[PDB]
């Protein structure tokens, strides 16, 4: 098990093959990322939030998240979007990403994207995409403005209060 | 927490326009999703539209979509309903509601208003 964004990730089902890919950000900057190519299921465990993740090759399929605060749910969603490696998240980067903090702390590209959206995630949520939802027991929706909804939700995100 | 009172109703000609307003007196207006319902004579409440806590994402009914708009100003604690190309069939009492969820279920809204008469 590995840690990412303060969340503990564990693969429960599926398989993937790591592949290096060169991607282009929204600020026209190149990055070398290790793409886990294949279908996978993960469990995300944090101090204030918990979620179940489903992904494919650079595609988030399903994220069922719970937590104590609306802020703690936002934290889990962002991490899942960055871990998904989707193009909607890469192309939402507004600025060139550094790989070394001011106090010489080297960072890998995936942690570079995580810190960029942990700071400001308005562009990510706006351009991630919304989708209609069906009245399913224990599953509610949430909008790019963290507004709960029983009719729409951020694409693939379903809060389980 | 929140009270709701609607205004702006009255008689208009078919094909007219009427912007309804719903003023709120409460603590955290910004943290409340809103909606508009309407009850025609001899019929139950009908969903018109809902709106996000920010105001960015709105959703309307199949019978008013394209002719009606829902908007809110969180600095004045008011949510408005734009009514366009009004029809004789729009004649009903229009209600204002507030709650936690952006929905079509009248039961999910906790705080309701009084209703304003609109006749076309």
């Amino acid at each position: 098990s590995f840690s990412f964004g303060g969340f503990t990730f564990k693969r429960t089902s599926g398989s993937s093959v790591k592949k290096e890919e060169e991607v282009l950000t929204g600020n026209l900057q190149t990055l070398k990322i290790r793409v886990h190519e294949g279908y996978e299921e993960f469990t995300m465990v944090g101090r204030r939030a918990t979620a179940i993740l489903r992904k494919a090759t650079r595609r988030l399929i399903q994220l069922i998240v719970s937590g104590r605060d609306e802020q703690s749910i936002a934290e889990a969603i962002i991490v899942a979007m960055v871990f998904s490696q989707e193009d909607c998240m890469i192309k939402a980067v507004r600025g060139d990403l550094n790989f070394v903090n001011r106090a010489n702390q080297r960072l890998n590209p995936m942690h570079q994207l995580l810190r960029h959206f942990q700071k400001d995630a308005k562009v990510l949520f706006q351009n991630w995409g919304i989708e209609p939802i069906d009245n399913v027991m224990g599953m509610i929706g949430i909008l790019p403005d963290m507004t709960p909804s029983t009719e729409m939700s951020l694409r693939g995100v379903r809060v389980s209060k | 927490q929140v009270q709701l009172q609607e205004s702006g109703g009255g008689l208009v000609q078919p094909g007219g326009s009427l912007r309804l307003s719903c003023a709120a007196s409460g603590r955290t207006f910004s943290m409340y999703a809103m909606a508009w319902f309407r009850q025609a004579p001899g019929k139950q409440r009908e969903f018109v539209g809902t709106i996000s806590r920010s105001g960015d994402y709105a959703l309307h009914a199949d019978a008013v979509k394209g002719r009606f708009t829902i908007s809110r100003d969180n600095a004045k604690n008011t949510v408005y309903l734009q009514m366009n190309s009004l029809k004789l069939e729009d004649t009903a009492v229009y209600y204002c509601a507030a709650g936690a969820y952006h929905s079509k279920d009248k039961t999910l809204y906790d705080y309701w208003g009084q209703g304003t008469q609109v006749t076309v």
